[PDB]
RNA sequence: CAUAAAGACCAGGC
């Protein structure tokens, strides 16, 4: 309600302009004595372990059987073509897991943005270069897999069988499935009607791509909801 | 009290003006926060008063370095005292032993800034609490003098006042004890004389009409410094024989009268107490009145 | 002496206790020496007023 | 059953604190004697 | 819904036995990693000024004109009977502002249970001692002012003048209406279907006793879900 | 809007 004058006639000017779906600059007035690093150190508390992602779980290769093999036709080997698709952000809006296709011959830097596109799958970076191809029919081709998940479990524990019945050339890759990079926050100050002393927490955020910033926030802002009903009952 | 003791916290305030201390034991009968009445049995033993030794407690008076001196009292209702016992508290003191600050949780910590050199910070409980209010006196004194046309009298006619200025104020220029006075209160009835000279000469005319004393005044009364705010616990009287103290000052002729049979009648409690207790037991000597004695009042 | 009657003070062991704090909130690095310091006021002479 | 008081520090005091106001009381009670005579001071 | 495995299959068993309104041990389980610090923290972070609550505000005594006078029958003074009724707590259900009716004479110490009941005044604290009464007709009487505020306001910017018409006798009283004490919470691990590294947040709360603690930790709930729709317009 | 002088000496903060 209106009450007396505390906090509560003083309404946040919190608003957007957005940029897509890789950083924000996240503005914030006011807040009164003290109200600057207990926000970024809680937001850093909740927004690294807490937010589920979509990340690289395991890639089927061509041919070529395993990670240190050689390919006809490009320079760079396979291990350092699956270290860039380890880097590749990708998201996935409400699909448990998703196939990416992908084919490309002749010669030509193969980037992201050869990808055939999906209805619920968007780069976010088209321009990351992968590897370097050449003439002599270097025909490439991948089976990019997405699943869902929450932070970093290792390789050894979920050791998963897609292709390990009969027909083999798959092997488990590390998934970081965590999406928020980095919060930088600045701790410059406000007015409004109220009083003077208040706070303008301006946030510079930073996410890799799999969870776009507007629905984590949201869902680190029901959970944070779900969090502080703790001191409610008894016994 | 300290949480940590030496052992001189209890001998300063015994050896020093600071702890009452009985001159001769005896039966406690009453209590007050003004006073501790004693009855000593001087005589055979009685719930009828004795050899009373009565005890001014100084309660709420300015010392030098404007702070109060307090007296409260510990002992109850029937407690056989003895000669040494504590029987009132001192302006730090906790019973018998000295207790100048407080206790409270401490945690060594650059908190943010805050604590540069010698700062100390503390949180919002301690001004929800008055565990760090103190008392503040300050006197307001002015000397009294005389005056080219002629020195002065008592009334409450100020003039270039307002109606709350003067409402605290009596019929006789004294403020009372008690009373929520601030910033722009009057607390001292002073009115300052124009004589003759800055007047101008139409109103020398017309005050050929008006009076002696009909405009010769004009507002400068001592009045609460500005920021200060409080309230009044104690006033003062004091009158030279010679030029006649007002009267009507009703409140002032019933004030002392008041006070004074009071007065009177403690005083004649307390020796009525000390010489019929002690013809007691020299009437019992050589006779008996039990039905008799208790009938008549002890006058 | 000290060092034989704090090893027994309920709570800590040797003066010093894991806080938590009242912005972050967090495990606290490096428990604190804390207690109960009785510390004294000074009176307010008129140099204190405004 | 006897102990010790079991403090900081074994140093008993036997002898407490005299009347601190020593310097004030005897140096003008003898100074001038209001009950006694005539000695010490002003005499 | 149920959605995935993550906390929707996992309910908060939270529950309640009851101490009257004065303290009460509040469990919690299960959350999962880094979820007891700030909890305590941010319900200690609204749970101190946001809070409204009906404290002392003005107190009239008898005769006794001002705080440091004396009472013909009375052993401590006025300034400690009143600071014993700085410290005692009142419950007002829907009230804006009531007098308590208080009055006793002849020998016997007067508590707090010596009030007469209202039908909307509950005392939590009977054993509460204020003074010592003797013989001699030691009659004494107040009349106990309770009004509506929330969090410390000094007693030099309210000032109010109740009785400071023309017939006097009262002074303002410095106000404390805020109800939370403590909060302590321990921080030990708890177990459900779903996940094992999860922790069990048990609360020691205190309240003084002038707002129950399940109506404010509701409207403390309600409050905080006014708060976090903040992220949501644009701009 | 006008009045609470000036000077001496002492105590006090750093």
């Amino acid at each position: 309600m209106q009450g007396s004058v505390t906090e509560f006639l003083k309404p946040r000017l919190v608003d957007i302009e957005q940029v897509s779906s890789t950083h924000a600059k996240v503005t914030l007035e006011p807040l009164e004595r003290g109200f600057g690093h207990t926000l970024g150190n809680a937001l850093r508390r909740i927004l690294l372990s807490s937010m589920p992602g979509c990340a690289v779980t395991e890639v089927e290769i061509d041919g070529v059987l395993h990670e240190y093999s050689t390919k006809e036709g490009v320079q760079e080997d396979i291990l350092e073509i699956l270290l860039n698709l380890k880097g590749l952000a990708v998201r996935v809006q409400g699909k448990d897991e998703v196939i990416l296709t992908l084919n490309k011959s002749g010669i030509g830097p193969v980037t992201a943005a050869d990808i055939t596109h999906d209805g619920d799958v968007e780069i976010v970076k088209p321009q990351h270069v992968i590897c370097h191809l050449t003439d002599e029919n270097a025909s490439i081709s991948m089976r990019i897999k997405v699943q869902r998940g929450r932070g970093y479990v290792p390789a050894s524990t979920r050791i998963h069988s897609e292709e390990d019945e009969r027909p083999i050339g798959r092997l488990l890759v590390d998934a970081c499935y965590s999406p928020v990079e980095r919060i930088a926050y600045n701790v410059e100050a406000a007015r409004v009607e109220q009083r003077t002393d208040l706070d303008k927490l301006v946030i510079e955020m930073e996410t890799n791509g799999t969870i776009d910033p507007e629905e984590a926030i949201r869902r680190a802002a029901t959970i944070l909801a779900e969090q502080l009903e703790a001191f409610v009952d008894l016994r | 009290k300290p949480l940590v003791g030496t052992g001189m916290e209890r001998a300063v305030a015994v050896d020093s003006g600071v702890t009452a201390v009985a001159k001769r034991g005896g039966v406690v009968q009453y209590v007050d926060a003004s006073r501790i009445v004693i009855k000593v049995n001087e005589d055979e033993m009685y719930p009828g008063e004795a050899g009373i030794d009565i005890y001014n407690l100084t309660k709420y008076t300015r010392s030098n370095q404007n702070t109060c001196i307090n007296q409260m009292p510990c002992v109850s209702l029937g407690e056989p005292v003895e000669r040494g016992d504590v029987l009132a508290d001192g302006p730090s003191t906790d019973l018998g032993e000295l207790a100048l600050g407080q206790n409270m949780r401490v945690a060594f910590m650059p908190w943010n800034g805050y604590n540069f050199e010698d700062s100390i910070l503390v949180s919002e409980r301690v001004v929800q609490e008055d565990r760090f209010t103190t008392i503040h006196i300050q006197e307001l004194a002015c000397v009294s003098r005389d005056t080219k046309l002629g020195p002065e009298e008592i009334t409450a006619d100020i003039p270039n006042v307002g109606e709350a200025a003067l409402s605290k104020l009596d019929e006789s220029g004294i403020v009372y004890i008690g009373a929520e006075v601030t910033g722009g209160d009057i607390l001292v009835g002073k009115v300052t004389p124009k004589g003759e000279t800055q007047l101008t000469p139409e109103e020398k005319l017309l005050r050929a009409i008006f009076g002696e004393k009909a405009s010769d005044v004009k507002d400068s009364s001592l009045r609460v410094p500005n920021g200060v705010s409080g309230t009044v616990i104690d006033v003062q009287v004091f009158t030279r024989d010679g030029v006649e103290k007002d009267k009507r000052a009703l409140e002032i002729e019933e004030m002392q009268l008041k006070q004074a049979k009071k007065d009177l009648s403690e005083e004649l409690q307390i020796l009525e107490a000390g010489l019929f207790s002690r013809i007691r037991a020299v009437l019992v000597a050589g006779g008996v009145e039990a039905e008799k004695l208790d009938k008549l009042p002890r006058d | 002496e000290i060092k034989e009657l704090l090893k027994l003070g309920d709570l800590p062991t040797s003066g010093q206790i894991r806080l938590y704090d009242g912005r972050t909130g967090e495990q606290f690095e490096r428990p604190v020496t804390v207690g109960y310091m009785y510390m004294l006021k000074l009176n307010h002479l008129v140099d204190d007023k405004m | 059953k006897k102990r010790i008081r079991k403090d900081f520090g074994k140093r008993p005091q036997v002898l407490d604190v005299p009347y601190l106001l020593s310097i004030q009381l005897d140096s003008f009670q003898k100074f001038i004697e209001q009950d006694p005579e005539g000695q010490y001071g002003l005499e």
